RNA sequence: GGAGGUCAACAUCAAGAACUGUGGGCCUUUGCCUAUAGAACUUAUAACGAACAUGGUUCUUGCCUUUUACCAGAAC
């Protein structure tokens, strides 16, 4: 098996630059559960909360534009549409609510989940919604007629994170039974199963280019090729548990938010971890409240936005000095698995 | 008879493919 | 072949004050410019209805133990 270990010593992967802390934005009353960014102009955020609201923050200066109320309970997920001026928010109240960005009033309510719905993802080309939650089923909603067109029977437990892809498998799903399924929706059954995770897969992210996915677990962040469904790579992780979210820059940088408050940055190609940071909790907070609930990159990918459990949004910027003087991180030493 | 017993599982599913060559393009 | 029918089907009826076809020129089909022919029905104290109901969501109220049923304004 050593031949593989030599083949890990030839590459010397992929230098990148570190990250640092540009800006701190308070202003939520409760926790920040979810964050999404305007896919076109990059001019703002939509941030869920634990206070039921949604507060639309300006990306440029960080000022607060507007407040979108209307959920009775905490908002687990928010997703903004590309081709549409629509905003689909979803909560623990068992409802997926549409939002017309133009006039800022609820348009449609989609009905028929048994219990809280923790993920919405907007299929790129079909005018569909994909919702999922403690139902343990994935519902493909027809955006126009509010008809739960397709239901995907599936994982043996709740469904944490769901994504959409234009070609085959059009829905990737991740559940607390510690599997990740690659779905074929037209026939309505699993195309491929990926079991390699040992515990709940709490987050996924789609690489904007290579047509792959990064899947998470407690201590091990893996990657997966879509299409064939192979494993692609691994990412070197000592115990980071727990991984709340992942985000993939367009430069092939793979972010990992910790529940220990550590921000684990990776290269996507290699699996190498070139940086790990630690956030400052807050003025009056508790050391338990330091963690990262969600995160995203803008359309460019030169800034990072992380909602934290301390009731604050933080904006992490990529250092411009860097280069070879001293960037170098942990420097690519891998222990035998 | 080795073929029959575990016939489903096999090793190469455990091993990651990108570690051979990075930049292998999907 | 004319008159009709308390007959049917298929079109069309809210918009750059607005329709459609065609001739010619430029870009490279779209689109812009130019020329020409025909425009039923509905519209300016604005609309097919010289009339006039109900429902859904979201807010503001009003009754006020709670829910249907409700009180009277708004937006969609
Ligand atoms: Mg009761």
């Amino acid at each position: 098996i050593v031949n593989r270990y030599e083949k890990l010593l030839s590459q010397r992967p992929e230098w990148h630059a570190p990250w640092k802390l540009s800006r701190v934005i308070n202003g939520h009353l409760g926790w920040v559960r979810c964050v999404a960014i305007d896919p076109v102009d990059n001019e703002w955020f939509i941030t869920g909360s634990n206070d039921t609201t949604m507060k639309v923050w300006d990306l440029a200066t960080g000022k607060l534009k507007t407040t979108l109320a209307g959920h009775v309970m905490t908002v687990r997920d928010v997703a903004v549409s590309d081709r549409h001026p629509y905003l689909f928010s979803v909560s623990e109240d068992k409802t997926v609510k549409c939002w017309d960005l133009e006039k800022n009033q609820i348009i449609r309510d989609y009905y028929g989940h048994l219990s809280g719905v923790r993920t919405v993802s907007i299929h790129p080309t079909l005018d569909l919604i994909a919702t999922a939650g403690r139902d343990s089923v994935i519902k493909l909603w027809d955006m126009r007629t509010r008809i739960p067109v397709i239901t995907l029977v599936g994982h043996k437990g709740p469904i944490n994170q769901v994504q959409c892809t234009p070609v085959d498998p059009q829905v990737v799903s991740s559940s607390t039974d510690a599997t990740v399924r690659l779905w074929d929706v037209v026939a309505g059954k699993t195309m491929k199963v990926l079991t390699h995770h040992k515990r709940s897969v709490r987050a996924t992210a789609l690489h904007p280019k290579e047509f792959s996915v990064a899947s998470a677990c407690t201590d091990d962040i893996r990657s997966w090729g879509l299409a064939e469904g192979s494993l692609l790579t691994n990412f070197e992780s000592e115990k980071t548990g727990i991984i709340n979210t992942l985000s993939i820059n367009q430069d092939d940088v793979l972010f990992a938010g910790g529940d220990n408050g550590v921000l684990s940055f990776y290269d996507y190609k290699s699996g190498h971890k070139y940086q790990s940071l630690a956030t400052r909790e807050m003025v009056g907070s508790l050391e338990g409240e330091r963690s990262v609930l969600c995160s995203t990159f803008d359309k460019t990918g030169l800034r990072l936005i992380t909602g934290e459990a301390d009731k604050s949004i933080k904006i992490w910027k990529q250092d411009e000095t860097a280069t070879k003087e001293s960037e170098p991180g942990l420097a690519w030493n891998p222990n035998l698995s | 008879l080795t073929d029959q017993i575990a016939k489903n599982v096999k090793l190469d599913d455990f091993i990651p493919k990108r570690q051979s060559n990075f930049e292998l393009s999907v």
